[PDB]
């Protein structure tokens, strides 16, 4: 296999949450807010969803304008629009 | 002697189950897209929260302003609630952390 | 050499010979034995029973699984109490044999 | 000496931990080596196991002074049922941490052959089972219930919940031999074929390895089918239990369980037979039970399944394809070390000598070929002539001299064999036409021989086995 | 030369005959003491089996269910719209397994307050319907 | 064996 195409994982990595990266991600950000004590998690899960969402869109567009390897233009267009409907 | 920063290391986690999700083989140019895709949701998530919150009347965040959020966003609704995709995406570990759930004598934990 | 193999052959052969015509009997006996028992099937008080057996058997599985589920979750200590060790521990055994 | 300030130790273990006097903490700790001493050198008995597993499983100590009793543990003795059945309850309670229950289940897996008793232990598989919904004590407790699965364990809602886990996680090889283990105990119920054997369950040696070896040396003073069960097809299609079982009969013998020749002793009037009975071949305890079997379907499906694999594998018969070679001779070779147990031959060897003979050239496989000639019913002299004989004579009259040397010692071989048959009979076609086969064959083998004699120029070496014959 | 082979083949033929006789002695031992110990050793009494059987089951049944009782009681008090216990809510999703086979989904009410709910579902006792979780059934543990 | 002496012998 070529070094650019990745084959996709059999195997999906544990499920533990990188919580410490998000406090610290949050903390960069907006320092004059303080997070609860799980809000973290919610974060997680939200952040799951989404990265849900834009797999299942960029393997669509990929499927459907002929071709097998996802590519960065397919998942350029799906993020051009789950973005957008990821804020509200 | 490797190096890696945070950042990256952060990110690797949601790039790698995004590569499981797609069921299908990806070039390795969509990483870098995926990653700034990751920094921007992460920027408008934090000015989201941070509005949400200042429309709220408090400074911290609470559960009910992301529950707001992803309910604008058309995740979570009245019957589909929060729990509901908690148990479905989340292990036991934050589970017992997130619901709440009574034992050994009306014992409830997390206080709800 | 060859006249010791020979005696030995012959009393192998031998021994195969008696233990053909035993195993047969005992097999043909065994199965005489077993079929008539299975093939009785009286129906007149056999076919009521067969059902409230399994029913019964049913419901005793269902309640040990829950039992031994509401236990698991109900986070106690059961070996402390002896009343409850005994239940813990007849809990996993089977029902259809005893 | 020491025992005294052991049995100190161990009754301030069970005192409980001390708030204040923290020296006392460093004079506990020269306690803790002490028993890491005396762990090290002989070992721990069997009469603290119980207090200091409780101890170190109730939470009372903190996590940093439990996590090196848990490493200390050496049993020198035996382990009772009753310390693990109390350490379950306490992993059971809740008190504990992760990384005590990680060793604790690393230590159970370790230490698990050095248990007198283990009926209990697989009493409470449900407490072990459950626990997998944790994703950090997932492999530790599959690599224990890889061990302490049985046949009465698997059940379908447990199928459908390691599914579910499977689906939730994806291919983790610490499941997939789960799933292996309960489809081979359950196989109407999952279906899984697992490509390669490869490494599932991490072989990571434990903090006990020279513990190991120390309570070792403390205790020193494919052509043939694969073995498996009967088809899944047996009692497919059942309304109702049947009345055997109703009333807890005998039943059968599993053939997993068959390992050693007292369980074949025990169980030999009942036993389970194989889905394919080519793998009979080559095992010895199914061996000595179809020795006096003589039953139909038995001998009617291994017949046509060593016939067509006779018909397939040949090198000169039906394809010319000298690529099995080698194999085929291991083949024979296997065949003819079967035979010579049972003291007979089979059915399906008669037919592929009768048919492959005429096309025989006499180098390809003759030890093989001409051992198993040795192996033939006796029968008229009349009769297996054509179709034997005639073929060997005129193979037999234009080879050379060690081919001659080669069918004179089948021959003799066959008198042997067809003798020692007949003198068991005479103890139970009378004997008149049954002795005058045998001196037909004795004047035919006469007469090859004066032939050879005259066409070899009177070679010594013919007329020993002329006279090897002669003798028997 | 071909005598020193003889010779060779015919005492490893010997071994091995004499370790098969050996073998062969002792199988034909065991079986002719299984068949003399075989040989040595009515619907009524089938009935009577069944009626045993039936009364042991009845009885483990009975004890079982008067100590999940108990420990549902003693363990589960009633929790201070009113909430109905935990011991009805289980006895109605058994009645509803039981009764209506191929439908046991029962709609969530106000009684089921979540606490016990979440419990029952933790503890894999209940499961949500794939299509709305307002709908629980009980986990067949019989199948 | 004999036979297998017998064939080694043929060979050479």
């Amino acid at each position: 296999m070529a070094l650019s195409t990745i084959v996709s994982q059999r195997k999906q990595i544990k499920r533990k949450a990188p919580r410490g990266f998000l406090k610290r991600v949050f903390k960069r950000k907006k320092p004059q807010l303080r997070l609860e004590k799980s809000g973290d998690l919610l974060v997680h899960l939200n952040c799951l969803l989404f990265v849900h969402r834009l797999a299942e869109e960029s393997r669509t567009n990929a499927c459907a304008s002929k071709c097998r390897v996802i590519n960065k233009e397919h998942v350029l267009a799906a993020a051009k629009v789950i973005l957008k409907k990821s804020r509200g | 002697r490797p190096r890696q920063d945070p950042h990256k290391a952060g990110l690797s986690h949601y790039v790698k189950l995004f590569s499981f999700y797609a069921k299908m083989p990806m070039e390795r140019k969509a990483l870098e897209m995926v990653e700034k895709c990751l920094d921007k949701y992460f920027q408008h998530l934090c000015d989201d929260l941070e509005v949400f919150a200042a429309h709220a009347g408090r400074k911290t965040v609470k559960p009910e302003d992301l529950e707001l959020l992803m309910r604008r966003q058309g995740l979570v609704t009245d019957q589909v609630s929060l729990h509901v995709l908690v148990e479905r995406h989340l292990p036991l570990e934050y589970r017992q952390l997130l619901i709440p759930c009574a034992y050994s004598g009306n014992s409830v934990f997390p206080a709800q | 050499l060859e006249e010791k193999l020979l005696d030995i052959r012959k009393k192998r052969l031998q021994l195969k010979q008696a233990s053909e015509s035993k195993l047969l009997e005992i097999q043909t006996e065994k199965n005489k034995q077993k079929i008539d028992l299975d093939s009785m099937e009286n129906s007149e008080r056999i076919k009521i029973i067969r059902q409230n057996l399994q029913m019964e058997i049913k419901i005793t599985t269902v309640i040990q699984h829950v039992f031994q589920n509401l236990i698991l979750g109900s986070k106690v200590n059961w070996a402390e109490d002896p009343a409850l060790k005994e239940i813990v521990l007849q809990l996993e055994k089977n029902v259809d044999m005893m | 000496a020491e025992e005294d300030a052991l049995q100190m130790a161990v009754g301030y273990f069970e005192k409980g931990p001390i708030k204040a006097s923290q020296n006392k903490d460093k004079t506990l700790e020269k306690h803790l080596k002490t028993v890491e001493n005396v762990a090290w050198k002989n070992g721990l008995a069997s009469e603290e196991i119980d207090i200091l597993l409780n101890i170190a499983l109730s939470g009372k100590f903190g996590n940093a002074v439990n996590t090196r009793i848990l490493k200390c543990m050496i049993p020198a003795t035996v382990i009772s049922e009753d310390s693990v059945v109390k350490a379950v309850s306490w992993l059971c309670v809740g008190k504990c941490s992760g990384s005590t229950k990680v060793l604790f289940y690393r230590w159970l897996v370790a230490m698990f052959d050095f248990i007198d008793r283990k009926e209990q232990i697989n009493l409470l598989y449900g407490f072990f089972f459950a626990s997998l919904q944790d994703d950090a004590l997932c492999p530790y407790v599959c690599h224990l219930l890889y061990l302490l699965t049985k046949k009465e364990n698997v059940k379908p809602f447990r199928v459908r919940k390691l599914l579910d886990l499977q689906a939730k996680m994806g291919m983790q090889p610490h499941l997939q031999a789960l799933l292996s283990l309960y489809k081979f105990f359950a196989p109407a119920l999952i279906s899984v074929s697992l490509p390669v054997k490869k490494i599932y369950f991490k072989n990571s040696e434990n903090l006990w390895k020279t513990a190991l070896l120390a309570v070792k040396q403390r205790n020193r003073g494919s052509v043939i089918p694969v073995l498996n069960s009967s088809s899944y097809t047996k009692e497919c299609g059942k309304k109702e239990m049947s009345l055997s079982d109703c009333l807890n009969r005998s039943g059968s013998f599993p053939l997993e369980q068959l390992q050693s020749f007292p369980q074949l002793l025990q169980n030999i009037h009942c036993l389970e037979l194989p889905s394919q009975m080519g793998s009979v071949l080559n095992n010895s305890l199914l061996l000595h039970y179809i020795n006096c079997v003589r039953d139909e379907p038995v001998l009617l499906r291994f017949y046509y399944w060593l016939s067509q694999t006779l018909q397939e594998e040949c090198i000169w018969y039906k394809v010319n394809n000298y690529e099995h070679g080698k194999e085929f001779t291991n083949f024979l070779d296997t065949i003819i070390r079967a035979e010579c147990f049972l003291q007979e031959g089979f059915y399906s060897c008669e037919a592929f000598l009768y048919k492959s003979l005429p096309l025989w050239d006499g180098l390809c496989c003759r030890s093989q070929f001409l051992q198993l000639v040795s192996w033939i019913p006796f029968s008229s002299f009349s009769e297996v002539k054509p179709l034997l004989f005639d073929h060997l004579a005129q193979l037999f009259f234009t080879s050379t001299i060690y081919f001659k040397c080669s069918v004179l010692q089948s021959l003799k071989e066959l008198l042997q064999n067809w003798l020692l048959w007949l003198s068991m009979d005479i103890h139970m076609t009378t004997l008149g036409g049954s002795m005058n086969s045998v001196s037909k064959l004795i004047h035919y083998v006469g007469w090859l021989s004066t032939t050879a004699m005259r066409l070899e120029s009177n070679n010594t070496f013919l007329l020993h086995f002329i006279l090897d014959f002669y003798e028997k | 030369s071909t005598k020193e082979s003889k010779n060779e083949k015919l005492k490893e033929d010997l071994e091995r005959e004499q370790r098969w006789l050996d073998e062969q002695q002792q199988i034909m031992e065991s079986l002719n003491v299984l068949h003399s110990e075989l040989k040595n050793k009515s619907e009524s009494r089938i009935f009577n089996e069944l009626k045993t059987k039936m009364l042991n089951i009845k009885e483990y049944k009975e004890k079982l269910l008067s100590t999940l009782g108990e420990f549902l009681e003693d363990h589960f008090p009633l929790p201070d719209v009113n909430l109905i216990t935990l011991h009805e809510m289980l006895e109605i999703l058994i009645n509803r397994l039981f009764d209506v086979p191929h439908d046991p989904y029962v709609k969530i009410s106000d009684s089921f307050w979540p606490p016990y709910v979440e419990l029952l579902l933790r503890n894999g006792i209940a499961l949500r319907h794939p299509e709305d979780p307002t709908r629980i059934r009980l986990e067949a543990f019989h199948q | 064996g004999v036979l297998a002496h017998l064939e080694r012998l043929e060979t050479q």
